[PDB]
């Protein structure tokens, strides 16, 4: 998961 | 947006640039969708920081005057009550921003059309992601608004072991994953526009990508499914  | 093309000046009038005050200037941090003259829909993770935010509508080139911009401060931020900054995979990555003033609508500033509640797109549905996000993994923001064709990947496929597995929820929309085109940092909170019944509607709010990179094969960009939050959105606007 990597909030962009 | 990685692997995108420059958008035409008046193609996506509901797209906004969410910026924060940095020193004596402003910096673009996320995208968003104008849904009311005084309300913007963005991602909850975009507003986790205690920063001073402003919204720019009618924007095209972040570094040059386009003669179409309107700048407005953010008066109130309503994050979904179930949002957990430590668990983006849980979903609820959505927030509504009430603007200090109502913006003026024109060819460059329009409200985004939202889908009917519960609407689910068939696999491989035509959509475009738009934003000023990084143009390459660990790269830099785009100067001009970019767009990339990202067909949807339905839940069954997106939640499979080869893709996102249990990380993706049915409250999300996946799109892309071809290893060339994708959303990237800075696109967060922005729209995923999908053509339905001849009309483009905002079906997603850009939420996350792989920690391994932006354009990763079988790791499509993940968006909050707007159609799962219609009641929440209406409730917030009606109460504020
Ligand atoms: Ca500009």
């Amino acid at each position: 998961v990597e909030p962009x | 947006v990685v692997g995108g093309t420059e958008a035409q000046r008046n193609s996506w009038p509901s797209q906004i640039s969410l910026q924060y005050r940095s020193g004596s200037s402003w910096a673009h941090t996320c995208g968003g969708t104008l849904i009311r003259q005084n309300w913007v829909m963005t991602a909850a993770h975009c507003v986790d920081r205690e920063l001073t935010f402003r919204v720019v509508v009618g924007e095209h080139n972040l570094n040059q005057n386009n003669g179409t911009e309107q700048y407005v401060g953010v008066q109130k931020i309503v994050v979904h009550p179930y949002w957990n900054t430590d668990d983006v995979a849980a979903g609820y990555d959505i927030a509504l921003l009430r603007l200090a003033q109502s913006v003026t609508l024109n060819s460059y500033v329009q409200l985004g059309v939202l889908p009917r509640a519960g609407t689910i797109l068939a696999n491989n549905s035509p959509c475009y992601i738009t934003g000023w996000g990084l143009t390459r993994t660990n790269g830099q923001l785009a100067q001009t608004l970019q767009q990339a064709y990202l067909p949807t990947v339905d839940y069954a496929i997106c939640s499979s072991s080869s893709y996102w597995g249990s990380t993706v929820k049915n409250s999300m929309v996946c799109a892309g994953g071809d290893g060339v085109r994708s959303g990237c940092q800075g696109d967060s909170g922005g729209p995923l526009h999908c053509l339905v019944n001849g009309q483009y509607a905002v079906h997603g709010v850009t939420s996350f990508v792989s920690r391994l990179g932006c354009n990763v094969t079988r790791k499509p960009t993940v968006f909050t499914r707007v159609s799962a939050y219609i009641s929440w959105i209406n409730n917030v606007i009606a109460s504020n």
